[PDB]
RNA sequence: GGCUGCCUGGGUCCGCCUUGAGUGCCCGGGUGAGAAGCAUGAUCCCGGGUAAUUAUGGCGGACCCACA
RNA sequence: AUAAUUUGACUCAA
């Protein structure tokens, strides 16, 4: 697995933006420290060096992610 | 002061010209909003048309005071056009007004048409 | 604070004494006002409402064409400048839809956020960026990477930005504001837009509005006076500003209208910062566009040199009957 | 329509009056056009006393 | 060889490589008001409107082959 | 005719 970054915070059209490096996909895996499935990618934007990333989450509470680590499962 | 504005309106005539279109509400009938305004120009069924002095963009109303001296009617101006509208009757604003029944106002009304005679030539 | 369009290159002399002849050939001073038409670009300052597709099609039929184009596509809330190119200068648009761009955007936030932060974030998206064009567009739906040059803050009332801001073309405006909105949380939306530059083209005298561009038609076609229609339009030669410019002899004007590519001992005068590949504008000594093409060499090859291939010609525009055969 | 300009400076703004220069601000978006232009020959008229025609 | 006229590769200009009808939207004509946006047009009917350029293959035509 | 491009288009039929 390889790491993004902090969390930033969840908006509420259905999103969890993170602050990462790297260029990923599009439908990406997103799980967290410990290898429990988050969500799946949907959209990326922002600058080139460090772009932000939105996340759909296919889990029951994306409001305690706030202020966590995400992942992307390899 | 804009340039479709031919003529300067001594403050007191503006209150008599706002004093028609609020009496006309009730015992005539009037015309409110510049398409509106414009459509009883050219058919001739005017009496007399009341322009706002604060219209932006100016080419909105322009085209009213030549073609009011092409059907002969006398035309007006007044301050606000936000006081235009509530003075016609309506929550937001009117660039231009036209009355057709002059109702009580009738007197009213025809000593502002002299008095705009003078202020033309 | 600049864009690629800005960067003024300089006049480099291969020939000094190569002299222009006054009696061939007419220059933007004095053309008839028909020929104007024909060898001439309107710079409009477009109302909202209609797509810019039927903005050609008013201004065919109004003043008469039968071809007309445009420097790009803006929407129809949006507004302000759009170069527009007429008759045979048609074709120059190609030099304009791949040129830098500006606009000043409003931006509505859904949520409220403290002031200093949003300028920390508007600095931030300074640089390359991923876009993906939406489902309303005239282009391929892929992942592209488009240019941002500059975003200066205009003023701010809690929820609504303004903030004058240039790019790359292509670039979309929604897709951004969209975008630094998910880089706030609350997300935003465009309400507004306006158009402020296009290439060497921006918000001057030169700008005119349909109102204003119909009426001094037919103050020349009804009554009859040219210097009002006259501004109205520009020479082809202001779509040109931003690219690369070489100056040619007259000898080296009739044999090149007639299809041929430019040698280098035709050139007299030359921009510096001259790549192979680049697309270089082809000039008179009296200023007037000839015609387009690609270069085979460098700013340095047709410097030094006295034989080879400088420009090959590609797009003509400039008639046959102005310079005579000198080949 | 809320995007408003200076007719002395060239400043965007949101208020009625100028913030920096002090003058009556007015609004941006050109007038809005008709394939038609029903009144044109009035506005022109108008357009030849302030030009001098 | 130089030149004209028929001949034809390359370069360049102009034409052509579907037109109907429907959605969204726009604009005109007609009409003229209680979300509040909107008289600088709410609603309803009728009419009309929806550009260009590049690269390559095919086709009809117009010039010319030019290191100036 | 095919594929792109410009911040604005999508569905269908001989
Ligand atoms: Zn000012």
């Amino acid at each position: 697995m390889k790491r993004l970054g902090k969390v930033l915070h969840y908006a509420k059209q259905g999103f969890l933006i993170v602050r990462t490096n790297w260029v990923p996909s599009l439908n990406d895996r997103v799980v967290d420290k410990r290898l429990q499935f988050v969500g799946i990618v949907k959209d990326v934007f922002g600058p080139v060096k460090m772009p932000y990333v939105a996340i759909k989450p296919k889990v029951s509470n994306p409001e305690i992610y706030v202020g966590e680590v995400l992942y992307v499962d390899e | 002061k804009p340039s479709y504005v031919k003529f300067e309106v001594p403050k007191e005539l503006a209150e008599k010209a706002l004093q028609a279109v609020e009496i006309a509400r009730d015992t005539g009938k009037i015309r409110k909003g510049t398409n509106e305004t414009t459509k009883a120009v050219e058919r001739g069924q005017a009496k007399l048309v009341i322009i706002a002095e604060d219209v932006d963009p100016e080419e909105i109303v322009a085209h009213l005071p030549p073609l009011c001296e092409e059907k002969e009617i006398p035309y007006i101006y007044v301050p606000s056009k936000k006081e235009l509208g509530a003075a016609a009757g309506i929550e937001v604003a009117a660039a231009s007004v036209a009355i057709i029944e002059p109702g009580k106002a009738r007197d009213l009304v025809e000593e502002i048409a002299m008095k705009v005679k003078e202020l033309m030539k | 604070r600049i864009l690629p369009a800005d960067i003024k290159r300089e006049v480099l002399i291969k020939d000094e004494n190569a002299e222009t002849n006054p009696d061939w050939g007419f220059p933007p001073e004095k053309r008839p006002i028909e020929m104007h038409i024909q060898f001439g670009v309107i710079n409009l300052d477009k109302p909202p409402g209609p797509t810019s597709h039927e903005v050609v099609a008013w201004i065919k039929k109004i003043l008469n064409l039968e071809k007309a184009g445009h420097g790009g596509t803006l929407d129809p809330k949006v507004s302000g400048v759009l170069p527009v190119a007429l008759e045979k200068a048609t074709r120059v648009v190609q030099a304009l839809l791949p040129a830098g761009k500006e606009y000043v955007a409003l931006m509505h936030l859904h949520g409220d956020v403290p002031e200093d932060k949003i300028i920390q974030v508007m600095k931030e998206f300074e640089g390359e960026i991923i876009q993906r064009p939406p489902l309303r567009s005239a282009v391929k739906r892929r992942l592209r990477t488009r240019k941002v040059y500059y975003i200066e803050v205009l003023e701010i009332e809690g929820r609504d930005v303004l903030f004058r801001v240039g790019v790359e073309a292509g670039t979309y405006i929604r897709s951004l504001i969209h975008h630094i909105g998910l880089a706030l949380g609350v997300g935003a939306h465009m309400s507004e837009l306006r158009r402020t530059r296009s290439g060497p083209f921006k918000e001057d005298e030169t700008l005119i509005t349909l109102h204003d561009l119909v009426d001094y038609y037919y103050f020349w076609k009804e009554d009859g006076i040219e210097e009002y229609f006259r501004k109205a339009i520009q020479p082809m030669e202001k779509a040109v500003e931003h690219l690369p410019k070489v100056w040619i002899k007259d000898s080296a004007v009739a044999a090149v209208t007639h299809g041929a590519d430019l040698a280098v001992p035709g050139i007299a005068k030359l921009h510096a910062g001259i790549k192979r590949g680049d697309l270089v504008a082809i000039m008179t000594l009296k200023d007037e566009l000839v015609a387009l093409g690609k270069a085979m060499m460098t700013s340095q090859e047709m410097l030094e040199k006295t034989k080879g291939i400088a420009v090959d010609v590609e797009k003509v525009f400039m008639p046959r009957d102005w310079y005579p055969k000198l080949w | 329509f809320r995007i408003r300009k200076c007719p002395k400076c060239g400043r965007y703004t949101l208020k009625e009056v100028c913030p920096v220069c002090g003058e009556k601000t007015k609004v941006a978006h050109p007038p809005r056009f008709s394939p038609e232009d029903p009144y044109g020959e009035y506005r022109r008229r108008w357009k030849r006393e302030v030009l001098g025609i």
